[PDB]
DNA sequence: AAAA
DNA sequence: TTTTTTTTTTTTTTTTTTTTTTTTTT
């Protein structure tokens, strides 16, 4: 509103994005009904299908925009291939900060690792989460954009995570009164949002620790240098930090 | 600005001089706008072109914004050391003149100037001449 | 920065 | 008759201009 009018003039990084979309992204207007569109900007509710060059140019500008503030509503739809974009709107009992301790993280890392074992296999853990300061506390979002398994296979993964009780006690270790129902049944089939995109009447999320692990076919049980937005994004198969697992 | 207005809405307005010697404005009524009952698809006499006054300040601003963004785009592209002067003086003068369209006196002057462009001879005396046309409430 |  | 209303009497002026005018040279 009033704030959004300010960034359009005061600063030029948003203005830089405006020039790119008016000329380059303009020709890539895509119908909303079709699923071919990969970019859905909620600033104006428009769907865009961008190729790799148009995507990466869009991604690159996004990080600089976040470093200088501003507000954005850019979203990307969940496609037929993506990483573990599994939102967890954890409705805690109270707004008590549960620390993402590496011991507790390894509990979550290994259990979600266990779930992806009983599926198609031959791992970058992006622990983005809500800035909190709201009733119902934050929404944890682990993302593994390297792999390409965004199909009904993830629905079995969705069911396994939802039916999982091992993660439940780990969330119970965090003081969460909602161990499940945080993972929506359509977590890996509904449009997602690029890291740093502001939400409807809510601030953009932040990433706690963007760590990673390694997976081996024979033995399964094993940051300011990359553009964050593309790295967390699922479509970026040509990613530098991430690789198309 | 009057010429751009005429080229942009030349199909909805017409001006002619009555017997008393004063210019009058006629507006073509289209569905979907506030109006009295029964004058659809008919010319309507207007003492002062209110719709043109609103349209000058409402829709023309989009074209002005397009000009501004065009100047911005040419500013972004690097050509030489002269663009940083020409596409800064021209730009500055442009935002200085941009707010002029919102002034009342400038709008009145633009309307008076456009009175000449929109004038169409042999219109008033040709109104309601042929007896084979009747003005009804639905056309 | 003040005068045209 | 017829008596006077009509004709007259106002009523048509204001919107620019001016002002300012930031800039631009000093």
């Amino acid at each position: 509103t009033i704030q959004l009018t300010a960034q359009r003039k005061y600063l030029a990084e948003v203005q830089a994005l405006e020039t790119l979309l008016t000329r380059e992204l303009s020709v890539f207007l895509t119908e909303p009904g079709s699923k071919k569109t990969n970019i859905i900007n909620r600033i104006t509710g428009k769907t865009y299908a961008l190729p790799s060059t148009e995507l990466l140019r869009l991604y690159e500008h996004l990080e600089q925009c976040r470093k200088q503030g501003a507000l954005m509503y850019f979203l990307e739809r969940q496609g037929t291939y993506s990483g573990l974009m599994l939102d967890y709107d954890l409705k805690l009992n109270t707004n008590a900060v549960p620390p993402l301790e590496p011991p507790a993280l390894s509990r979550l890392c290994h259990r979600i690792f266990v779930h992806i074992k009983n599926s198609s296999v031959l791992i970058h853990f992006f622990f983005t989460l809500k800035p909190e300061v709201v009733q119902g506390k934050y929404g944890f979002h682990v993302l593994i954009p390297g792999l390409k398994l965004a199909a009904s296979t993830k629905k079995s993964i969705i069911g396994s995570l939802q039916h999982d009780a091992t993660v439940q006690k780990i969330l119970h270790e965090q003081g969460v009164t909602n161990p499940e129902s945080c993972l929506d049944p359509h977590s890996a089939s509904v449009p997602s949002l690029l890291y740093g995109s502001s939400k409807l009447n809510h601030k953009p999320y932040q990433l706690k620790t963007g760590f990673e692990l390694v997976f081996d076919s024979s033995d399964p049980d094993y940051l300011e240098s990359y553009n964050l937005v593309s790295e967390l994004s699922l479509t970026n198969e040509q990613g530098s930090l991430v690789r198309p697992v | 600005i009057a010429k751009v207005i005429y080229a942009m809405m030349g199909n909805k307005f017409v001006v002619d001089v009555d017997s008393n010697g004063k210019y009058v404005w006629f507006e073509f009524v289209l569905p979907g706008q506030p109006m009295n009952q029964g004058e659809i698809w008919k010319w309507r006499k207007e003492v002062n072109p209110d719709e043109l006054h609103i349209y000058i300040s409402e829709n023309f601003s989009r074209v002005m914004d397009r000009i501004t963004e065009h100047i911005k785009y040419h500013l972004s592209q690097p050509h030489e050391s002269n663009i940083l002067n020409y596409y800064k003086k021209l730009l500055k003068a442009f935002e200085r003149s941009k707010s002029k369209i919102f002034n009342d006196s400038f709008k009145k002057g633009v309307i008076r100037q456009a009175e000449f462009l929109f004038r169409q001879r042999s219109f008033i005396q040709t109104l309601d001449t042929n007896p084979h046309l009747l003005g009804v409430g639905n056309g």
